[PDB]
């Protein structure tokens, strides 16, 4: 752990990026995460919601 | 079958999917939760019961 | 939803006369909505007349049509009638057989589907 200070910097930003992509999977209360699927399953008038 | 004795089927590739049922009866309910009824043809429903 | 409506009837009624209409239904619908008539008085806005529940559990009437209007659905050919008793002389309107595609009518203004106008004059 001699180079602890630099190692955490590489860990923090990389793991923050990995959470950001991983945030894409959550449905956030919608039908599905993949918005192409939503555009294919539901009709456009009721897919905006 | 009776309401208590309702059946189950595991459709999996044979002839054609839809656009036939769109008249099978003069008047029939077509309530769809999720998939839009008009968009029922070019999707790919994997696990489907009847 | 895509629902086709088959309304027919009418004629030339008289002051104190009556009508016995019909409105058949055919076509897939999102839900089993209520059939009925939205008649606009001649030159007026489209007004609810009398609505029957698709299960034949709810009946509706209005003051302009109370005592001289009634809606009933045929149990054989599924053609909902508009049969009345002593319709007055002012109903010289065109009657659209509208279609609320909802199971319950909170308000009658949003009328998903509609029908054809039935033009009947009232004079001898
Ligand atoms: C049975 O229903 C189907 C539904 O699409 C339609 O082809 C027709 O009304 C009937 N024919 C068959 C396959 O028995």
């Amino acid at each position: 752990s001699a180079l602890g200070k630099l190692q955490d910097v590489v860990n923090h930003n990389a793991q923050a990026l990995n959470t950001l992509v991983k945030q894409l999977s959550s449905k956030f209360g919608a039908i599905s995460s993949v918005l192409n699927d939503i555009l294919s399953r539901l009709d456009p008038p009721e897919a905006e919601v | 079958a009776s309401v208590y004795a309702w059946n189950r089927k595991r459709i999996s590739n044979c002839v054609a999917d839809y656009s036939v049922l769109y008249n099978f009866a003069p008047f029939f309910a077509f309530k769809c939760y999720g998939v839009s009824p008009t968009k029922l043809n070019d999707l790919c429903f994997t696990n489907v019961y009847a | 939803s895509a629902v086709q409506l088959q309304a027919s009837g009418g004629g030339f009624v008289q002051p104190g006369g009556s009508l016995r209409l019909s409105c058949a239904a055919s076509g897939w619908a999102e839900t089993f909505g209520h059939m009925g008539w939205f008649r606009q008085a001649p030159g007026k806005e489209r007004e609810f007349v009398s609505a029957i529940d698709w299960w034949d559990t709810v009946h509706y009437y209005a003051d302009s049509v109370k005592g001289r209007f009634t809606i009933s659905r045929d149990n054989s050919k599924n053609t909902v009638y508009l049969q009345m008793n002593s319709l007055r002389a002012e109903d010289t309107a065109t009657y659209y057989c509208a279609y609320w595609d909802m199971d319950y009518l909170q308000n009658s203004i949003p009328v998903d589907y509609w029908g054809q106008g039935t033009q009947v004059t009232v004079s001898s």
